[PDB]
This record gives structure tokens, C-alpha cells and sequence, in this order.
């Protein structure tokens, strides 16, 4: 994911097509829309060489757990990655993927927000309730957008510059082998990855899984307010009958706290799934540089 | 995803047409409008190349320009004509925006001290908050009867644009009478040209993160109303030694309280592995203070220089100190509305404008929730 | 002592048999004066051991003046919590953030500063830190753990006393808009900032000094480890620490009278008197009977006080 | 920990003005402020490099100098004017304030002989208000003129929690002795010479003495004797200076003893003979101290800048400092006897008056209580 400018691309057209089940998802179909992202994103101007083996595969649930890229490579230049580096490669390729669909999706609430609040600003009485819908998103998207820093300084940047300095230095092909190798045991180890790390990488799983109950409890309180006011446009444009709707509308007030009680409960739990990750990583060096992305200005540790 | 600017009054215009000239000498484009010989991203603002503007005197300047190739005072008054030509510019704006393969924005460049430009700039936020919902609206405005078109401003703009640059012109004279020796608007403009290019440099040049304006915009406002963001600006060497001195007031365009966001922009060459300590130190000393109820923290980003064109850098931040500005204009109307057909529309937009200053001094509270 | 020369910088980057004539042992000293050459110049010009014993002296000797007034300065609201209840993830934060801001970045070797709480005080929070200084193999003959606790030991020595009289004129504002503490401050401040004095110009300076030109004229590494405990055992024999408890007892009014004046009594003022000046008189009775450790006397009075 | 400046007067103007040529070429800084490539801490005084300096017709002077772009006679007009612009010259200094990460202290140089005398005296007043915890420093220099001089110390001998006492009649002397000038364009070289070296502590870090907080507490021992005056001897070992330091012929000052000494040695002299000459001092008593309280001397090393011999200075804490002010307290009796209450400067005349009975009585085996 080192281009960015193309992965964008990427993402918003595979959008209307991995949300189907697996089942009606076949590889012949997903080619014609990364040949098109290729065309259209900066990745056009590049060498056809190395285009030609850009492909896609299927991994054998839903879109978004089978896709990702395989680069498949064989020849003179197969006894560098030797069937390991394409087995390291797809296992970090899912971390990434997983990390940026993270993101994208906390963008897009972002987005509504700031085209919701254009159209139900006449309500004061929503806005008690909808303000726990912010502060809860500022707060989500802080987490995300900081490991996303994470992953591009300390993990990214900074183990491949250990890589293109053993290169341009090294020669006899034997000194390439062992710095591509350990190249691969860092990005493992950097990353969650590890073998005895288990314990941290499904701890982060959950804060992963509460960002979409968000995004499913979200719409669920934005829509049913579109509703209750696209009814009370229309019940005075057309007349500008006052008694069976102030019941309706009474009772519209009534359940706003309950909804309130729902974001009232999933904050208290997001954040005790957080102050407990934070605990996990004190443990194996290089995380200690995680920690401090996350608790900086000691938002939590009170 | 492309972005459309729109440059309204002689100010924007002006400004609008040095970001155009700064943009086009960081590519390989003459003025003619054609690439020259000599792996940025141009897409985004040219169109294959002419640039995605929409021009609305000086532009009879422009067009004596070499880059010919490339293409009252109140605010009622404004807002009148404005409502008087919806449809003219509005087939221009449509076009425009239906050729675009996907649009993502609109840029506004318009200064709200007053003129026909305050106005216009009004009437064409509402418009857009109409017909195009799904766009954001990015607005480098430029801060200076001024009172009243200066709040009315404000006042439409609290609401629709879904984010906001703001550019005091006191600060940037005082810049230029400190390290510039002026004693003019074609150098002041200079720098805001700078700042503005700056700006938007991570999308231009692809980097790991920071590839399109939502991933600026969701990072910085936390909430739909603390959508205000001040910049500085401190080449006028370490990371360190950048991030100390752009803390510094001395460079902020900006005439109890902390922060809210802060992003950091470099383009040099240097080692990206010292950026991590520079926030540990940073850290540690504790130079600069955050908000106490939710977890706010520094986000910095790299990129790349123009090779056809040394570290710089640049920052945006919310600050909460920006309201004292408001409070200045506000006041001053209160002394207008006491000196001198419902005139009750500049009430609501002082009432508004109320609403948003309180906002922001109970934001600085560690109990700004509720 | 030849080839050893030869490979703590390979690793970096004829002879025959007489009798009664010499034609062999000859040949060896033109040989180890060359081993030696190269490795000596390799130290001064590039990676420029006396280029790597400065650093060291400006932190645990407390040289760097910049750095030190800004440390405190950003972590003292965090040394005044107990032990065992400060992360260090928090303070080696301050000390990365102290060095970069300070004027101590001009310095290649800054980042082997290390934070170690001891376990035990000078026999908490505040008496329980210390820097700890790691270092690679080849130097690590000269500068080891033998060799760097005594660093470490002269290092708390001198943070006490720098501590006291940080806040001890600290104090000196607060009262500046009950007039008769003015006088007595004026017993203390000129009893630290005249050991301070003592203990920094006349005392490591000196020493230092000597050890600076003890290492132009070195002939073999086994007198280089002999110029440098030389130099650590007589700081630690000019200085008090090597007993004289009473100096460590006489420090503790000094510091909890700074917390009466903050707690803003006449009865206690003139308390703190008669126990601190007594506590002094203990210390030229012991500092006197001797046989430098007389100079020190003239350090503490001028003006003839303190003649009973 | 940064120190804010001040400029009033001509006076202020003048020295200041001077005072950073100083400063700025004892560093490698360009007239342009720009840095010059040709280890000195320059954060203290500089803000990465524009000096932090707040001035208040000489000022077109400065604008017109190569250093662009580095940036009535009563004392009722001075403090009254100075009333009229409390919000625009405080907006100033509260921007400074706050744009610095943690302020120190105030060095404000001004002449209390017209209009820095009376907007220098409501200065001094405001900053007690608002800023309760910060060090005010001042480099006054000393020449209706009795009435505007003595006006001033009522504020400086209550709100000033330090000052540094520099008289143009012994400077002129100076001028007159070793120089032979006859002009205010030179005495100001020398001027210039003791407020940069003053501060040449702050600047070159050492084993102390690290911030301004620590050359004051050590010389001003109560809050009312808090008035110090300057020696300066190049116009070689470290006794060759300090015997000279001691002779009052150097001094910038028109029984008696001193109350604490701070010298500073600018060479390149050894650490090791430093003892050695505090041991004669004492033998052969070239001064002499208060007898009620421990006094003892201090001296202090230094580092001269490459981009720019042995140099000195001593702050000194003499009693004999009080000779100045019955100069001043004389002749307004004078013009007392000679011409909306007029009671302020009877008000100011009543607390001199207890200061300089408390310097006569520092004198004494008994100054407590
Ligand atoms: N910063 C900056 N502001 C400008 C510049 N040119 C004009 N302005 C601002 O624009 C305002 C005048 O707007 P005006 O041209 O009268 O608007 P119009 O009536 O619609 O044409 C002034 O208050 C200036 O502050 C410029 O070059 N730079
Ligand atoms: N040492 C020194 N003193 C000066 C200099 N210039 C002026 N003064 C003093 O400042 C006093 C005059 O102050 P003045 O300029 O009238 O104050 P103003 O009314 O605010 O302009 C004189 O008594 C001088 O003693 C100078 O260059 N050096």
C-alpha cells in the first residue's frame, strides 16, 4: 500500500462489490475493475513489466475477508522471495487492508456529519442527543488515525531504510537474501503479527469490530430522524388533524432517550476495551513508540 | 477526485491568481499553458492542462497577464446581484462540475472585510448547501460598514462551509514590516500564496496517508462546529528545531486556552526516522497544552519537494484562541449598533455569532461535553 | 599491547634470530610505535576516548548548565510522587524533550542518557534518580560498571544540592510583596552556593583539568585505567563523600524549612535557628581536624563569622 | 526561560539600541537577522532570530539604521500619558507573554532623570498587578530634574526587585580619565560594555548560575537593599584583575562595607588560581563586609566568544550607594524652600527617607531588628 494514490481508487470502486457474500463473487469480474483503477490513479505512468504480474486472488464470509493482491513472481528473480516473502507478503497485506477500510469508513461518518448537521440544525431537541454522536467519533477516529502514523513512520519508513542501506552496500547476491529476510522479521514483529503476540493483535480486533457497531448504530438514529422530519415538512406544506399528530410527534421526543441510552452504554464500553489495550502493550521495544502516539496529552491514565 | 476553486472579489482573485502562478512553477507547466520538458499528481487541480478555476477589473489584469493562455461596497448589494445572476454562473458551476469525472470539493478564495465579495461568496455558500449536498467546502477566507458584511459573513459561514482557513491581513503586515521591511498588497500576497500552495501539498505529491481532503478535514474538526483552523508558516537542520519554532507565536498569522488538533506538514529531505523523538521531547518539555476531555494529540506528515524548483514546514492547528478575533467584530458592532426594511437579519447573525463564541469558551472546559 | 591496537580499528575500519645481536627486538618497537599511531589518531581526528569522556562530564557532573534548569523545570510536579508509583515511560519522555530544546543538542553521543531509579537513596521520587550511561565494547575497558557507579554516586551528590537551592531561591519571590526569616535564609543560601563553588571550581574542575593532560603523555591502556580511577578516587576524597553523616542530617532542615515559607510560625523560625547553626558548628569542628579539606573553612566564612 | 526587554526614553532607546549590537555580533548573528555560519545559548534573549525587545522620533533613527529589520519633561506627563494608552502598550507585552513558552523576568532599561522617568514609574506599578511572579530587573541610569529623579524611586524602591545603579557623572569622569573625550555616542560604548557583560552568565552556560533568579537571590539578601553597582577593569592572572576590580577608581560610582560580590572572568585563565587569589584578598583585606551576617565573595568563569585577553566585571552590593540618593534628597528640600494635594511627593519623600536609614543601619553589629 506504499502508492496511497492508487489504494484510494481502489477502495471506492470495490465498494458496491464486496459487500455481497462470497458466493456470488468470482475473480473474472474484479480484473476489469483493477485494470480500470490502474488506468485512472498515477499508477498508470510505470513500467509494463511489472504490470504484468499485478494481479488479483481469491483467498478461501463477505468481500471484504477474501480479497487481496498476489504480484506473483517466477523465474531468476523467484530465488529472492522463494514462495516465503509471497507467504509474509499476504500475511501482512491483511493487516493493511484491514487498517484502511478502518479508516475509510470513520471518513465517511466524518463526511456525514458535516452534511447532517445542514439539514436537521432546527431541531434543538436532537442536538442533546446527537452531540454524544460526535464526541464518540473524535474519539474513534483519533486511535485509527494515529496507528495509521504508527504504521507509516515506525513500521514502514523506518524498517525500509534499513533495507535500501544494505543494498546499494551489499553485493554476491548473499547479502541481498539476508537483508530482504530480515526485512520481513521486523514488519512481522513491528506489526502485531507475531507469534507470542497473540494475545495484543485480538485485543485490537474488538476496538476494530466497535468502530462498525458504530457505523450501524449511527445511521439507525440518523435516519429515523430524516423520517420524522421529511413527515413534518410535509405535514404544513400541503395545508400551509393538529391533535392525532402531537401525540406523534410527543411520542417522537419520548424515545430519543432511549437512544441516548445506547450511546450512553457503547461509549462506556469503548472505552474500557481501550484503557485495557493500552495496559497490554506494556509487556517488545519498538511498541513503547505506540504508546506514547496514543496517550499523548494523557487524554486517558486520567 | 477533483477539486474546483472559485476566486470571487479582487482580493480572492488576486490571491487565486499568484496560487495559480506558485502551482504552475512547481510543475512543468509554462505560462502558455503547456508542459514543458525538464510523478506529481496534477490531476486533482488541472484538467487535461488547464486549471479548474472559475473567475467571477482585475480581470482585464489577468488577461494582460503573460497567462492569458491559462483560462458596490455593501453586502446586501452583493447579495442582490448575486440572486440576480443564479442562473448564469450556476450553468458555468454545473458544467464544470458534470465534466469532472468524480468531484470531491469547492474551494472558495474571498475576502469577508467587505465589497461585492462578501456577499457574493454568501449567496453562493447557500446555493451550494442547496443543490450539492455531498460536497465539502473548503474556504480560505482572508480576515481584515466593515463590521456588518464582516459578521454577516461569519454568520453564513458558521454553517455551510465545512471547514474554514482563516487570514488576518494585520498579522501578515505586521510579518512584513518585522522580516520583510515593506515600510504592499503584491507582497503580502506572496506569502499567502506560499501558505496557500503549502497547504494542500500532501495532495499533490502521494505519501502513505493524507491522500484526499477528507483525511485533512475528519483528522483536525472534532465536531461540525469547531471548524475554524489557523497556520504558520516557519521557514521565512532538524525536525526538532522545526517543531520548536513553529509553537513559537512569533509565526502564527493570528493577532484559559489550548488546542484541539494539530498537523504538521514537512517537505524536506530529512530523516524520518528523528521525527518520534521530536515528539517524545516535545512531549516532555510540554510546550504546548491539549484539551482535557477527550484525547487529542499531533499528527505531523511528510512529503516531497518540487525537483524543478532546503526543509520547510507548515501547520494548521485549532486553536480556541481564534473567538478573541470574533469578540473584536462583535464588538465593534455593538458600538455600531448604537451610533448609526426589518434590518433583523444582522440580529440573527450577531445572535449566531453569540452562539459560536460561547461555544468555544466552554470548549476549553474540562467538562465541554453537555 | 600491539596487535590489540590493531584490532579495535581493523574491526571499525621481517624478523629473524640472532644471539648477542638485538636485529629482532628492535624491529618490534618499530612496529608497536606504529600499532599505536594509528589507533591514537583514529580517536582524535575521527570519532573525535577524550572526545567520548566530555559528553559523560556534561551530564553526570552536571556541566551543561541549559540542560539541567530546563529538566527540572518540566519534571518536578512528576519526582515529587512516590516511588514505585512513576512510569518511566513518562519521564524518559521529559529527558529526550529536555536535551532537543536545551542547548546540549550540539552533542553526538547524547543518545546513550539512560534513566535508572536506584533502589536505595545516598545511605522517595526525587533521591531515587540517577543517569545511567551505556556503552559499546572497545570503551567499555576503560568506562564499565566498576567505573560508572562511582560516576553515578557523585552524580546524586550533586542533584541534592542542586536541588535545595532551586526552590530555596524559589522561595525568595513569594514572600517579596514574618521579617525576621529574611536573615536566616541568608545562613543557608550562603552555605550552598559556597559549597557549590567549592564543590564544582575548585574541586572536579581541578582534577579534570589534570586528567585532560594526564592523557596526552599515556603509554599503555593499563595507565589509562590508571589516570582515570585515579581521578574518580580523589573526587570522591576532596568532595565529602567518603563518616560525615552530619552533612546529609544538615540538609534536612535546610529543605523543610523552604516548606514552612510555603505553607503561606514565629516560634518556629527562631526553631529552625539554634537547630540549623548548631548543625554548622558540627561541621568545621570536624572539617578543621586534619592534617583541599582546610581551604573548605575559608569557603564557609570571610567575613571572620562563625569564630566561636 | 526567556527574558522579555524593555526600551523608554532616549535613554532606554539609545543604550538598548546599542546594547543589541552588542549582543548581536558577540553571536553570529547578521545585522539582517540572519544567521552567520563563521554552542552559546542564544534562546534566552532571542526567538528563533528576532530579539525580544518591546520599545517605546529616536525610534526613526533605529529605522533607518542597517538594523531595520531586526524589529513632555514633567513626570506628571509621563504618567499620565501612560494612563492614556494602558490597553495599547499591555496588548504588546501580554502577545509577547504568551507566545513565549515560560517568561522570567523584565529587563527594562530606562533614565529616571523626562517622559521614560513618568511612564517607567507606571510601568513598574502595572506589572505588580498582573504579573505577581515575575523578576523586574532595571539598568537605570542616573544624571524639576530633582523632582522627576526622586519620583522614580519611590516606584523602584518597592516594585523593582532588582536595579543597577549606572551614574553619568562618574561615567563622564571615565570618559574624561582614560578616554579624554572632551559626547553621549561614546559613553554609551561603555554602557554597552557593562549591560552585555552582565548577563554573559545567562548566555554561556557554566556549573551555575543558569538563570536570572540565581545572580539575584544571592547578592540582594532582604527585599529593600536590593541596589547594585558595577566594576569593569580592562580599559595577566586572576589577581592582577581582582585587585583591580577593588580600587575606586574603576568603580561607576561617585562606616561603610559591602554586602555581597559576584566577579565574573571573562579569560581563558586556568581553573586552579582561582582559590589562590580569593586566599590573598582575604589576607591582605582589600574590602571589607556587614558584621552581622555571613558575607562571603563569589567568582565566577566565563567563556569569550571566538566570533569576536582577559576581561572583568564585579556586581557589588555596597552600602556607599546611599551617598546618590542624599544628592537627590538634598536638593528637593532646596527647591522645597524655593517653588491638586502635592502630597505624592511627600509621600515619596517620607519613604527614602527609611531607606536610607536602613543602609546606615546595614552598617551596624546590629542591623537585626
Ligand atoms: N490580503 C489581501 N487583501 C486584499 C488584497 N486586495 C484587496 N484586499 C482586501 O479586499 C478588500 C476590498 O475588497 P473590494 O475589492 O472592494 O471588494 P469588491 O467591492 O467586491 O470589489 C479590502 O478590505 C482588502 O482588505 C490583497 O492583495 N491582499
Ligand atoms: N548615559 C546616557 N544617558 C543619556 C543618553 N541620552 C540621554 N541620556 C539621559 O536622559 C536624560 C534625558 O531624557 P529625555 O530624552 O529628555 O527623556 P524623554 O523626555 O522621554 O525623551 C538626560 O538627563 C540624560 O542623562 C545617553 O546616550 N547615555
Amino acid at each position: 500500500l506504499g502508492q496511497g494514490d492508487f489504494i484510494r481508487h481502489l477502495m471506492d470502486l470495490l465498494k458496491p462489490e464486496l459487500v455481497r457474500p462470497a458466493t456470488t463473487l468470482y475473480q473474472h469480474n474484479l480484473t476489469g475493475i483493477l485494470e480500470t483503477a490502474v488506468r485512472a490513479t498515477n499508477a498508470q505512468f510505470d513500467s509494463p513489466e511489472i504490470l504484468r504480474r499485478l494481479d488479483v486472488r481469491l483467498l478461501e464470509d463477505t468481500g471484504w475477508d477474501v480479497f487481496s493482491l498476489d504480484y506473483h513472481v517466477d523465474g531468476p528473480i523467484a530465488t529472492v522471495f522463494t514462495r516465503e516473502c509471497m507467504s509474509h507478503y499476504l500475511r501482512v497485506f491483511n493487516f493493511l487492508w484491514r487498517a484502511k477500510r478502518m479508516e475509510y469508513i470513520l471518513t465517511d461518518i466524518r463526511k456525514g456529519h458535516m452534511c447532517n448537521a445542514k439539514l436537521l440544525r432546527n431541531m434543538p431537541e436532537f442536538s442533546g442527543v446527537l452531540h454524544q454522536c460526535h464526541i464518540l467519533a473524535s474519539e474513534m477516529v483519533h486511535f485509527i488515525h494515529q496507528m495509521q502514523y504508527y504504521i507509516t513512520f515506525e513500521v514502514l519508513e523506518c524498517s525500509w531504510d534499513e533495507l535500501w542501506n544494505k543494498v546499494q552496500q551489499a553485493q554476491d547476491l548473499d547479502h541481498i537474501i539476508a537483508a530482504h529476510e530480515v526485512f520481513l522479521d521486523t514488519i512481522i514483529s513491528r506489526c502485531l503479527l507475531d507469534s507470542d503476540s497473540r494475545a495484543l493483535l485480538n485485543q485490537l480486533r474488538a476496538v476494530f469490530d466497535q468502530i462498525i457497531e458504530l457505523q450501524n448504530a449511527q445511521d439507525a438514529i440518523y435516519r429515523a430522524a430524516l423520517e420524522e422530519l421529511q413527515r413534518r415538512l410535509q405535514f404544513e406544506e400541503k395545508k400551509k388533524e393538529e391533535e392525532e399528530e402531537n401525540k406523534r410527534i410527543g411520542e417522537f421526543k419520548e424515545s430519543i432517550p432511549k437512544m441516548c441510552s445506547q450511546l450512553r452504554i457503547l461509549t462506556h464500553f469503548y472505552q474500557g476495551i481501550v484503557q485495557q489495550f493500552l495496559v497490554l502493550l506494556t509487556t517488545d521495544e519498538s511498541l513503547r513508540f505506540l504508546s506514547f502516539r496514543l496517550d499523548f496529552n494523557e487524554h486517558y491514565k486520567a | 477526485r477533483e477539486i474546483i476553486t472559485l476566486q470571487l472579489g479582487q482580493c480572492g482573485n488576486q490571491i487565486g491568481f499568484e496560487f495559480w502562478k506558485q502551482l504552475c512553477a512547481e510543475h512543468g507547466i509554462s505560462p502558455e499553458g503547456i508542459v514543458e520538458e525538464f510523478t506529481d499528481r496534477k490531476d486533482v487541480f488541472f484538467y487535461q492542462y488547464i486549471p479548474r478555476a472559475v473567475l467571477l477589473r482585475v480581470i482585464h489584469s489577468i488577461l494582460n497577464s503573460p497567462y492569458a493562455k491559462l483560462y458596490g461596497n455593501n453586502w446586501a448589494s452583493g447579495f442582490s446581484q448575486g440572486e440576480k445572476i443564479h442562473e448564469d454562473i450556476f450553468d458555468i458551476i454545473d458544467r464544470e462540475a458534470d465534466g469532472s469525472d468524480s468531484l470531491e470539493g469547492f474551494v472558495l478564495c474571498h475576502s469577508i472585510a467587505g465589497g461585492t465579495g462578501s456577499g457574493l461568496g454568501s449567496y453562493l455558500l447557500e446555493r451550494l448547501n442547496d443543490r450539492y449536498p455531498k460536497k465539502l467546502v473548503q474556504t480560505y477566507s482572508v480576515f481584515p460598514v466593515q463590521p456588518y458584511n464582516s459578521l454577516l459573513t461569519l454568520k453564513r459561514l458558521t454553517q455551510n462551509a465545512d471547514c474554514l482557513v482563516v487570514l488576518d491581513n494585520t498579522a501578515l503586515n505586521r510579518i512584513a514590516t518585522d522580516r520583510l521591511h515593506i515600510q504592499s498588497f503584491s507582497q503580502i500576497n506572496q506569502l499567502v500564496s506560499t501558505i496557500m500552495s503549502a497547504s494542500t501539498t500532501t495532495l499533490r505529491y502521494p505519501g502513505y496517508m493524507n491522500n484526499d481532503l477528507i483525511g485533512l478535514i475528519a483528522s483536525l474538526i472534532p465536531t461540525p462546529r469547531l471548524h475554524f483552523l489557523m497556520t504558520g508558516y516557519t521557514p521565512l537542520t532538524t525536525v526538532l528545531d522545526v517543531m520548536r519554532r513553529l509553537l513559537q507565536p512569533k509565526n502564527v498569522m493570528v493577532s484559559n486556552h489550548c488546542y484541539i488538533a494539530i498537523l504538521n506538514i514537512i517537505q524536506g529531505e530529512v530523516d524520518p526516522t528523528q521525527v518520534h523523538k521530536s515528539l517524545q521531547r516535545i512531549r516532555e518539555r510540554k510546550l504546548a497544552n491539549f484539551i482535557p476531555w477527550g484525547p487529542a494529540s499531533i499528527q505531523v506528515a511528510l512529503s516531497r519537494k518540487s525537483p524543478y524548483l532546503r526543509v520547510s514546514g507548515l501547520m494548521m492547528a485549532n486553536h480556541t484562541s481564534i473567538s478573541s478575533l470574533f469578540e473584536r467584530t462583535c464588538r465593534q458592532y455593538d458600538k455600531l449598533r448604537k451610533r448609526e426594511d426589518n434590518f433583523d437579519e444582522m440580529d440573527t447573525s450577531r445572535e449566531i455569532v453569540q452562539q459560536l463564541i460561547d461555544e468555544y469558551h466552554a470548549a476549553t472546559r474540562p467538562d465541554y461535553i453537555s | 599491547s600491539t596487535g590489540k591496537y590493531l584490532n579495535v580499528v581493523r574491526e571499525c575500519g621481517e624478523i629473524i634470530y640472532t644471539l648477542k645481536e638485538r636485529a629482532y627486538v628492535e624491529q618490534i618497537e618499530k612496529a608497536f610505535n606504529y600499532a599505536s599511531k594509528v589507533l591514537l589518531d583514529f580517536l582524535m581526528e575521527e570519532k573525535e576516548l577524550v572526545a567520548h569522556l566530555r559528553s559523560i562530564k556534561r551530564y553526570f557532573l552536571m556541566d551543561q548548565g541549559d540542560f539541567f534548569v530546563h529538566f527540572m523545570d518540566l519534571a518536578e510536579e512528576e519526582l515529587r510522587k512516590p516511588v514505585e508509583d512513576i512510569t518511566p515511560p513518562r519521564l524518559e519522555a521529559l529527558l529526550e524533550l529536555a536535551l532537543r530544546m536545551s542547548t546540549a543538542n550540539t552533542d553526538p553521543f547524547k543518545d546513550d542518557l539512560k534513566i535508572d531509579l536506584m533502589p536505595h537513596d545516598l545511605i522517595s521520587g526525587l533521591e531515587a534518580f540517577s543517569f545511567d550511561y551505556i556503552v559499546k565494547w572497545p570503551l567499555s575497558l576503560i568506562i564499565n560498571r566498576k567505573a560508572l557507579t562511582r560516576y553515578q554516586m557523585l552524580f546524586r551528590h550533586m542533584f541534592y544540592c542542586k536541588h535545595v537551592e532551586r526552590q530555596l531561591c524559589s522561595v525568595w519571590i513569594s514572600n517579596k510583596t514574618f521579617a525576621g526569616a529574611f536573615t536566616l535564609r541568608q545562613r543557608m543560601l550562603n552555605f550552598v552556593q559556597n559549597i557549590q563553588y567549592y564543590m564544582m571550581f575548585e574541586v572536579m574542575e581541578p582534577t579534570w583539568h589534570i586528567l585532560e593532560k594526564n592523557l596526552k603523555s599515556a603509554s599503555n591502556i593499563d595507565d589509562v585505567l590508571g589516570h582515570h580511577t585515579g581521578f574518580l578516587d580523589t573526587c570522591l576524597k576532596d568532595c565529602m563523600l567518603t563518616l560525615l553523616k552530619v552533612f546529609s542530617k544538615l540538609m534536612s532542615v535546610c529543605v523543610m524549612f523552604t516548606n514552612c515559607m510555603q505553607k503561606f510560625f514565629e516560634a518556629t523560625i527562631n526553631k529552625f535557628d539554634k537547630n540549623f547553626s548548631a548543625h554548622l558548628l558540627d561541621l568545621l569542628a570536624r572539617l578543621s581536624i586534619y592534617s583541599g579539606m582546610a581551604s573548605v573553612i575559608s569557603r564557609l566564612d570571610f567575613n571572620g563569622f562563625y569564630t566561636e
